[PDB]
RNA sequence: CGCGGCACAUCCACCUUGUGGUGGGUGUGGGUAGGGGAGCGUCCCUCAUUCAGCGAAGCCACCGGGUGACCGGUGGUGGA
RNA sequence: AUGCCGUGGUGUAAAGCGUGGCAGUGAGACGGCGGGGGAUAAGCUCCGUACGUCGAAAGGGAAACAGCCCAGAUCGCCGGC
RNA sequence: UAGACGGUGAGAGCCCGGUACGCGAAAACCCGGCACCUGCCUAGUAUCAAUUCCCGAGUAGCAGCGGGCCCGUGGAAUCCGCUGUGAAUCCGCCGGGACCACCCGGUAAGCCUAAAUACUCCUCGAUGACCGAUAGCGGAUUAGUACCGUGAGGGAAUGGUGAAAAGUACCCCGGGAGGGGAGUGAAAGAGUACCUGAAACCGUGUGCCUACAAUCCGUCAGAGCCUCCUUUUCCUCUCCGGAGGAGGGUGGUGAUGGCGUGCCUUUUGAAGAAUGAGCCUGCGAGUCAGGGACAUGUCGCAAGGUUAACCCGUGUGGGGUAGCCGCAGCGAAAGCGAGUCUGAAUAGGGCGACCCACACGCGCAUACGCGCGUGUGAAUAGUGGCGUGUUCUGGACCCGAA
C-alpha cells in the first residue's frame, strides 16, 4: 500500500499560512518562515498575557497617585491609610473612581487620611 | 438439537438430532477472532515487490569526485534519495501464514455452529432439486422458502453435482463440502443449510 | 455470530512503536542518542573494550564427556503408586501410556515417595530403594 | 538462520539443577609452589557467577 | 493567597465496591539524553450499514468546534 | 569543630533493598569553602566538598550579562500580599 | 449449469464481445493401439570329486609432498593428485578412526541405468489487502532511442479535449501571431498552448497606514479611519426604506506605548562573526526472514503441549508421532540416584530435593510442635499460537571516502 503525502501534509500548512496572515514579507507568504514566526508569536502572547496583569497595575497605581497627589496625599499614605480604615476596594476601581466621581474619590482620601496614625514616623 | 428434514416441493420427511457437544459449546469470542485473522491471513497472496538501490538498473560507478564541486557527497546514482533511484524497506514477497493450533481451530469452528444452532439458522434437508439436472429458478425458490436472508451457507456432499450447479450463480450463496468447513465461512453465513447426509457425514467424522 | 462483531481480548495486541517520526515521540536519535559506536552499529556481546573478557580469562571446566553414556529414563514409586492404585503388572508400555515416561528408552525405576500398592513392576536397572520398597508393599521387580 | 552459541563460553559455564551459571575459579594452572595450601583451597572448586556477569554470561550462552 | 478549568497519584464512601466508573479530601503537574502510557491524520482489505450526475473526490473561501495531533457546517469550483 | 559506624525513640506517601525488561551517560562549566602545580599569576590547571547553580530552568534583580542574589512556569483572570 | 470480466453517452445477468455449457480439424506434429518388420531362444538340470586354472596391474599397498573431510598434521583412520617403490586371485584382498589379535561385513582397480530434484529466454490461462506516469522495468512517449565517451561503456525526458471532432463556417481589427462577435457543445469556467488546476512567482484595481525616523519584523496595550450588521431619536416620506445622529458588534488597517538576541545541528557555553538551508511543490531514513534467543501481554490445552517433511482436499480444511520441550539430580567419568561429589570419615562443605495457617494416634512441652497416613482441603506447570521490547545472521536506520 503506497500512499501519496499531500493530502495529510497540506493540512498544518494551510493552519500555518492562516494564522500568519498580516506579517510582512516572508513570514506571511512561505510556511518554513511562518512556523518560525508563529513560535515567537505564540511564545509572546503567553509572556504577555502573564504581564499585562502587572502592567495594567502598574498604570492604575500611577492614574491613583495623580488623584492622590492632586488631593494632596501621597498614594504611599493613601494605600496605608485606607488598608488603615478597613476599605478593600481593589486598585482597578480605585482608578475607575479617580477617573469618573473625583467628588467619591475626595471623600475615599478623607477616610484614609482620617484613618492614617497622628504621627507616620514612630 | 432436534432438526426436523425438509423436502423439495414438499413438507418434513424426518428429523436428525445434533449431538451437543458439536453444537452446543460455549461461543469463545477471541477464539474465534484468532482463527478468522488467520484463516483471512493465509488467504493472501503476498506478491508485492520492489527494487533495492542494489536492484535498480546501473548507478554502479561514482558519478563525479568526492571533493572540489561544491555539490554534496553521492556514491551512487540509484541511491534512495534520487529521484529513480532505489527503494529502502520497500515491500518484498512475503508468505502470511499462521500455524494456530488444531484444537484451536476445531473449537472455533464448533463455537460459531453451536451459536448458529442456538440461533435457530441450522437447517436440514434432502436434496435441493428433485431432478437430475440443475435448475436454478427452482432451488431459488426453495430457499427463499427455507430462508429471508440474504448470506446462506449450502453445505451438500461433494458427489451432489445435479444440486451444487443448481445455486451455484445464486448471490449470496456458498457452497462448501462437510469436510471443508471453516469459522469464516459459518460466522459470514446468515443461515447454514446442510443436506442430510452432508451432516450424517460431518458428525460422524467427529463423533 | 456476524464477523463484525470479533474482537481481540483486551490488552492482547498493542501497536507497534515508530522510532523516527517527530519530537512528540522517540524523535531523531530513536533512542539512540551518542555519537560513537552505538549511534550507528551494535556492539558485539564478546567485546569488552579490550580487556581479556569472561569467556577467554577463566578456566575450561575440567573432564571429558563419554561418548558412550547410557541415558534412562526414570520413574519413581510414588508416580507408580499414584498411577496404579489398583496394582497388578507394570511394564515399560504400561508406563509410556500412561505418560509416566517418555517412549522408545531405557526404563530405570528409582525410590522416592510411598509405595502401598502391590505392583509387578517390569523394567531395567532398578534402584536399591526401589526394590526394597517394592517389596515391603509385597510385588515383585523382575529386569 | 539458526542461532549459534558460543563456543568459549559453553566450554568455560554450566548450569545447574535449579537454572544456576557456574564456573571454575583462575590462578590455579601452574606456579603453584609459592601459593599456600590455603589459598590453592580457596580457588579449588566451582562459583556461582556473579550478579553483574549473569546477563552477559545467559547471553553468550544462550 | 483568591476564583474558575484540566490532569496524575493516593486516602476516605458507593455502582461489577481497583475489569473499570461514581462523590469528596489531600498531595503533585519546568525539563535535554532517555524510559513508560494513551491518542490524531493518510492509504488498502474484510464485515455491517449509509450517501452520491437532484453532483463523489480534490481544491478554494467563510463561520464554528476540541486539551493536542486535528474536526465539523455552509457556499464556490468540479465531474465519479 | 565537623564528618563516619552502630543503636533506642519521634517524624516523614511517592525513601530504601532484591530480582528482571529498556536505556542514556562516561568532553563538563562557573561560584563558595579546603588543598597541590604555577610567581602562593590567569576566564589557568588537577583533586576534595548529603555544597550550589547551569547543563536540562522559564520568571524578578544585577544597564546589557549560562554558572551571582531571589524564586522552580498545569491553564485562565483588566484581583490581593 | 450463464450474477466471470470488459465495452456501450453515468453502478447492465436480460444492449454488445462474451461467460456456464456444448460442439469443431484438410493437413502437419505429438502420444497410444494393432499389424508388418526386427531380434532372441536349437537342454543342460541335479549330485559327487575338491587335484588344477580364473575372478579387471604399473593397479592395490607402502613412503615423500599436498588437497579435502567436524578434523587448521594432530595419536589421523576413510577419500583424491603428483613422485618413487611395487603385490597377491579366495588358505586372496579390502573396511570396521593410529596399530595388533579375534570376530563381523564386503568382494576395488570395466560399462549402462527411469522416478522422486533444479531452472525459465519462451508460449498459452489465471491471480494479486502489488504500482498508477518523480511510481511500476532504464523504457506507457523514437528506448537501449536521443545524447555523452576514441573505446569498453554510460544513458535520459516526454501520457489525459470531448459521449461524439460535432476541432469554431461567416464578419471585424491585425502582415501575421492573436483576439472580439457569431456558431458547435451539457459545459469553450473543455479551443489541438486543451480533465481537475494547489504553491512558489508575476500583474491590475481597491480600503487603511507610511517621506523627523534606528524596526529577529512579532506580541501585549491602543487612538483614529474604512466596511457590513444591529439597540436608540429622527428623514415618518413608515407598508416605506433607512439619510444622518447616539450606542453596540463583525471584519480590514495600526498613529502611538511597553516587552522582545532567527530555526537546526553540535556544544561547558551559539542571536552568534561556528554548521546547514534562495523559495515552493513532489520524493527521501529501525524494515523483513527464521517452529532463531531472552523477557513480557494474551488465547488454547494441560502432566502434558505441539507437530516437520509429506498425503488428501477449488481455499484458509482434514490427516501425518519422526522429532522438540516439560517429566530428577549429582559427578571428569565409570556410576549412583532423593540424593550425589570430595573425602579415611556416620566430618564439614558444593550442587540438588523436601508446604504446616491445622486436627486425628504417636516419643513428645506449660506451650511452641519433631516424623509418619488422610483431610482442616496444603499450591504447584508446562507447552503451542498470536502481539510487543531487545537481540543474532543477513546491506539491517539512511547517505558518504581515499
Ligand atoms: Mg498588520
Ligand atoms: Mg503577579
Ligand atoms: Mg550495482
Ligand atoms: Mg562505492
Ligand atoms: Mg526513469
Ligand atoms: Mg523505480
Ligand atoms: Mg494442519
Ligand atoms: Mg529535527
Ligand atoms: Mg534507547
Ligand atoms: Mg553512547
Ligand atoms: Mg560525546
Ligand atoms: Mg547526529
Ligand atoms: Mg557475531
Ligand atoms: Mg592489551
Ligand atoms: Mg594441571
Ligand atoms: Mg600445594
Ligand atoms: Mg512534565
Ligand atoms: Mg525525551
Ligand atoms: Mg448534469
Ligand atoms: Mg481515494
Ligand atoms: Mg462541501
Ligand atoms: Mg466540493
Ligand atoms: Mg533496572
Ligand atoms: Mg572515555
Ligand atoms: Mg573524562
Ligand atoms: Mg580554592
Ligand atoms: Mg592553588
Ligand atoms: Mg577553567
Ligand atoms: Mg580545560
Ligand atoms: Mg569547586
Ligand atoms: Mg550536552
Ligand atoms: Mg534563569
Ligand atoms: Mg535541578
Ligand atoms: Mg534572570
Ligand atoms: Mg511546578
Ligand atoms: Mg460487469
Ligand atoms: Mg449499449
Ligand atoms: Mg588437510
Ligand atoms: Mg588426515
Ligand atoms: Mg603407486
Ligand atoms: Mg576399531
Ligand atoms: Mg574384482
Ligand atoms: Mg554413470
Ligand atoms: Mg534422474
Ligand atoms: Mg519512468
Ligand atoms: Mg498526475
Ligand atoms: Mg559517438
Ligand atoms: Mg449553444
Ligand atoms: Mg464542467
Ligand atoms: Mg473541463
Ligand atoms: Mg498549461
Ligand atoms: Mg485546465
Ligand atoms: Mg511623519
Ligand atoms: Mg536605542
Ligand atoms: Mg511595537
Ligand atoms: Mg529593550
Ligand atoms: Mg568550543
Ligand atoms: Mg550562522
Ligand atoms: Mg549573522
Ligand atoms: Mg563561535
Ligand atoms: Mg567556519
Ligand atoms: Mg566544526
Ligand atoms: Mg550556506
Ligand atoms: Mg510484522
Ligand atoms: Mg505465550
Ligand atoms: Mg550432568
Ligand atoms: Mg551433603
Ligand atoms: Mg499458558
Amino acid at each position: 500500500a503506497r500512499v501519496k503525502r499531500a493530502v495529510n501534509a497540506h493540512k498544518k500548512r494551510r493552519s500555518i499560512l492562516k494564522a500568519s496572515r498580516g506579517y510582512r514579507g516572508q513570514r506571511s507568504r512561505l510556511y518554513r518562515k511562518a512556523k518560525e514566526q508563529q513560535l515567537h508569536s505564540l511564545n509572546y502572547a503567553y509572556r504577555d498575557r502573564r504581564a499585562r496583569k502587572g502592567e495594567f497595575r502598574k498604570l492604575w497605581i500611577a492614574r491613583i497617585n495623580a488623584a492622590a497627589r492632586l488631593n494632596d496625599i501621597t498614594y504611599n499614605r493613601l494605600i496605608q491609610g485606607l488598608k488603615a480604615a478597613g476599605v478593600e476596594v481593589d486598585r482597578k476601581n480605585l482608578a475607575d473612581i479617580a477617573i469618573s466621581d473625583p467628588a467619591a474619590f475626595t471623600a475615599l482620601v478623607d477616610v484614609a487620611r482620617a484613618a492614617l496614625p497622628e504621627d507616620v514616623n514612630a | 438439537l432436534k432438526i426436523d428434514v425438509k423436502t423439495p416441493a414438499g413438507k418434513v420427511d424426518g428429523a436428525i438430532e445434533l449431538p451437543a457437544e458439536l453444537f452446543d459449546v460455549p461461543a469463545n469470542i477471541a477464539l474465534m477472532h484468532q482463527v478468522v485473522t488467520a484463516q483471512r491471513a493465509a488467504a493472501r497472496q503476498g506478491t508485492h515487490s520492489t527494487k533495492t538501490r542494489g536492484e535498480v538498473s546501473g548507478g554502479g560507478r561514482k558519478p563525479y569526485r568526492q571533493k572540489g564541486t561544491g555539490r554534496a557527497r553521492q556514491g551512487s546514482t540509484r541511491a534512495p534519495q534520487f529521484t529513480g533511484g532505489g527503494v529502502v524497506h520497500g515491500p518484498k514477497p512475503r508468505d502470511y501464514s499462521q500455524r494456530t493450533p488444531k484444537k484451536m481451530i476445531a473449537a472455533a469452528l464448533r463455537g460459531a455452529l453451536s451459536d448458529r444452532a442456538r440461533n435457530g439458522r441450522i437447517h436440514a434437508i434432502t436434496e435441493l432439486v428433485e431432478g437430475q439436472n440443475p435448475s436454478t429458478k427452482s432451488a431459488r425458490a426453495f430457499l427463499a422458502s427455507l430462508t429471508e436472508r440474504k448470506q446462506v451457507l449450502v453445505v451438500i456432499g461433494r458427489s451432489d453435482e445435479a444440486g451444487a450447479k443448481s445455486v451455484r450463480n445464486l448471490p449470496g450463496v456458498h457452497i462448501l463440502a462437510p469436510d471443508q468447513l471453516n469459522t469464516y465461512d459459518v460466522l459470514r453465513a446468515d443461515d447454514v443449510v446442510f443436506s442430510v447426509e452432508a451432516l450424517n457425514a460431518y458428525i460422524a467424522a467427529n463423533t | 455470530l456476524k464477523l463484525h462483531d470479533l474482537r481481540p481480548a483486551r490488552g492482547s495486541k498493542i501497536a507497534r512503536t515508530r522510532v523516527g517520526r517527530g519530537d512528540g515521540s522517540k524523535g531523531k536519535t530513536a533512542g539512540r542518542g551518542t555519537k560513537g559506536t552505538r549511534a550507528r552499529k551494535q556492539v558485539p556481546v564478546t567485546f569488552e573494550g579490550g580487556q581479556m573478557p569472561i569467556h577467554m580469562r577463566l578456566p575450561k571446566l575440567k573432564g571429558f564427556r563419554n561418548r558412550f553414556r547410557t541415558e534412562y529414563e526414570i520413574v519413581n514409586v510414588g508416580d507408580i503408586n499414584r498411577l496404579f492404585p489398583q496394582g497388578g503388572a507394570v511394564g515399560v508400555d504400561d508406563l509410556v501410556a500412561k505418560g509416566a515416561v517418555r517412549k522408545n528408552a531405557l526404563v530405570k525405576v528409582l525410590g522416592d515417595g510411598k509405595l502401598t500398592a502391590k505392583v509387578d513392576v517390569s523394567a531395567h536397572k532398578f534402584s536399591g530403594s526401589a526394590r526394597a520398597k517394592i517389596t515391603a508393599a509385597g510385588g515383585s521387580a523382575t529386569e | 538462520p539458526k542461532a549459534k552459541t558460543h563456543s568459549g563460553a559453553s566450554k568455560r559455564f554450566r548450569r545447574t539443577g535449579t537454572g544456576k551459571i557456574v564456573r571454575q575459579k583462575a590462578n590455579r594452572r601452574h606456579l603453584l609452589e609459592h601459593k599456600p595450601s590455603t589459598r590453592t583451597r580457596r580457588l579449588d572448586g566451582r562459583t556461582v557467577v556473579a550478579a553483574n556477569d549473569t546477563k552477559r554470561v545467559t547471553s553468550l550462552l544462550n
